[PDB]
């Protein structure tokens, strides 16, 4: 295979990652294993998020993942939520939550 | 012979209905055009003769609404801690103090 | 055309709706003006930063990317408009 | 002109995980933003590590420890496993 | 005689707020740090300076947290900080969930 | 070990924080918060040390750990 | 030196070198080290100014951390600047809430 | 013996420039040095982010100024700008 992603068996563009690292003034030189490692990390995170996003879209009987789904997914998963704890999702909305003392007795 | 009306809701019920209603959707709550006018005014005072990409205004409004919703959540938390049910200005100030905002 | 008192364009029903999305049930009367003040502060800060970036860019028009940069500066990163 | 994006690769992954599920344009943009954000954070942390250790290059070790500093426990663990696996596969091939 | 309850506390507040010396005795804190550190890696060494930095950061953070907690308890019409106060403070901060 | 943070020491800290009346359960809750804070910071510091291939945790590592957590510290070679 | 030519006390060349080695950009222009050194020198002038003031108030000859903390926190703008910084041996500003005060 | 660096001496010269009859403690000296490092880092990083944001390769004086105006509060930033522009003009005056 020609593509480095195929060599590493990855869907993301390792070449693009390598360019980015080199065009970002993060260090004088970039190793050859870092683009692969970083691309794998990015792929893994994207897959993890997409799993929950698709599951949420299913729960709402929808063929397309829309921002509401992305929000729901992230905010329901403790770790993902912590990673994006200071991030805002356009059209995200919020998890449905009402404080107990506000419920009638 | 007259026309009689059935009944009247107890207070607070529609509050809860609204709460769930707006916690289910995501569409923006502040009306658009007043928001744009306010933003234009604020920028004007920072510098005159500026123009805006609509998308920029939309992003600004999204961030503003998100910030405000979180602020209200924290305010409600403070209100509850103060054994109350009506949020009151001092609750907002406490929230902003603890947040490290000024 | 001059702009004035546009802060009051943030009408009471809109603030009420937001507070509903925030989980608030009963709203004190004075909450509205305090909320107006808070919104004005937040907008002033974000627009100061965004205008700064635009000035450096030598552009007469504010671009979404400017807003996103400003927000990320404030530790309030936003997804959905690039970056 | 050319406006690069992770759209295609996100599509590939999605179909890999949910073949029968679409993504909206707004959702796609959000995903792209998330990708860029994580890239930037990891890269900055790795550069910081490189600097702290008076080192002039970024290797997969810097990326790995950066992930370990950035992501949470289980997320970091699986991400590390995936990264090392991809590195090994790339080296072998 | 006797000081009325609630007076010596004010004196101590004036006293401690005017000084900057650390308030946790070093050795128990250091032993706590080493215990905690051990659970991540075995056979580890610490520069005394590092321990001092850890103590500085920890005490400063605790003082800030208590400041916020007192603010909360005052808002709750109270004068005695209570666990729920710390929980609320940290929650609003975003540290606790 | 953890209990070595003596109740009166917690009182002293709070006093410096401006607290006047302290509850019993406070002490333990404070202990827990301190344990968590130390856990995070020391975790990051070790991580830094490990990448340095050193068996001795340095102050600088503590400094970078605090800086990551948005709790920057001064006075140890920032 | 170049600091001499710019009426600064801060080592411009040091700043220039650090700007290069810190991988902040591919190429570094000429004014930038000078400007950044000048801004840094101004800020530290302010910090020292207020800290010395405080030390005089406390009737001391050498500035100690407590003085720095006092100058920083008491001033509004410096305190905002150092919003996420804890100063070793700094302490806190004296402050007692009203309701806690004796009646 | 390793020849580690710091900002001490120049801090002392400035201090003399503002409070001639005054000293400083070693711990305060280190605190000052850390503060200088912090501010340097923040401004430089902001400059680099500008440079990336505008698709250009040079962190110039203009980048430094705009970063100063992003990072510092109003009055402090104003005076920062005045001082920096002054020193730059002087530096270009000489050679």
């Amino acid at each position: 295979a020609k593509t480095r992603s195929s060599r590493a068996g990855l869907q993301f563009p390792v070449g693009r990652v390598h360019r980015l690292l080199r065009k970002g003034n993060y260090a004088e030189r970039v190793g050859a294993g870092a683009p692969v490692y970083l691309a794998a990390v990015l792929e893994y995170l994207t897959a993890e998020i997409l799993e929950l996003a698709g599951n949420a879209a299913r729960d709402n009987k929808k063929t397309r993942i829309i921002p509401r789904h992305l929000q729901l997914a992230v905010r329901n998963d403790e770790e993902l939520n912590k990673l994006l704890g200071r991030v805002t999702i356009a059209q995200g909305g919020v998890l449905p939550n009402i404080q107990s003392v506000l419920l009638p007795k | 012979g007259g026309v009689m009306k059935p009944h009247r809701y107890r207070p607070g019920t529609v509050a809860l209905r609204e709460i769930r209603r707006y916690q289910k959707s995501t569409e923006l709550l502040i009306r658009k055009l007043p928001f744009q006018r306010l933003v234009r005014e604020i920028a004007q005072d920072f510098k005159t003769d500026l123009r805006f990409q609509s998308s920029a205004v939309m992003a600004l409004q999204e961030a503003s609404e998100a910030y405000l919703v979180a602020l209200f959540e924290d305010t409600n938390l403070c209100a509850i801690h103060a054994k109350r049910v009506t949020i009151m200005p001092k609750d907002i100030q406490l929230a902003r103090r603890i947040r490290g905002e000024r | 055309k001059v702009l004035r008192d546009n802060i009051q364009g943030i009408t009471k029903p809109a603030i009420r709706r937001l507070a509903r999305r925030g989980g608030v049930k009963r709203i004190s009367g004075l909450i509205y003006e305090e909320t107006r003040g808070v919104l004005k502060v937040f907008l002033e800060n974000v627009i100061r930063d965004a205008v700064t970036y635009t000035e450096h860019a030598k552009r007469k028009t504010v671009t979404a990317m400017d807003v996103v940069y400003a927000l990320k500066r404030q530790g309030r990163t936003l997804y959905g408009f690039g970056g | 002109t050319r406006k690069e994006s992770y759209a295609i690769y996100v599509y590939k992954v999605l179909k890999q995980v949910h073949p029968d599920t679409g993504i909206s344009s707004k959702a796609m943009s959000i995903m792209n933003s998330f990708v860029n954000d994580v890239f930037e954070r990891i890269a900055g942390e790795a550069s910081r590590l490189a600097h702290y250790n008076k080192r002039s290059t970024i290797t997969s070790r810097e990326i790995q420890t950066a992930v370990r500093l950035l992501l949470p426990g289980e997320l970091a663990k699986h991400a590390v496993s995936e990264g090392t696996k991809a590195v090994t596969k790339y080296t072998s091939a």
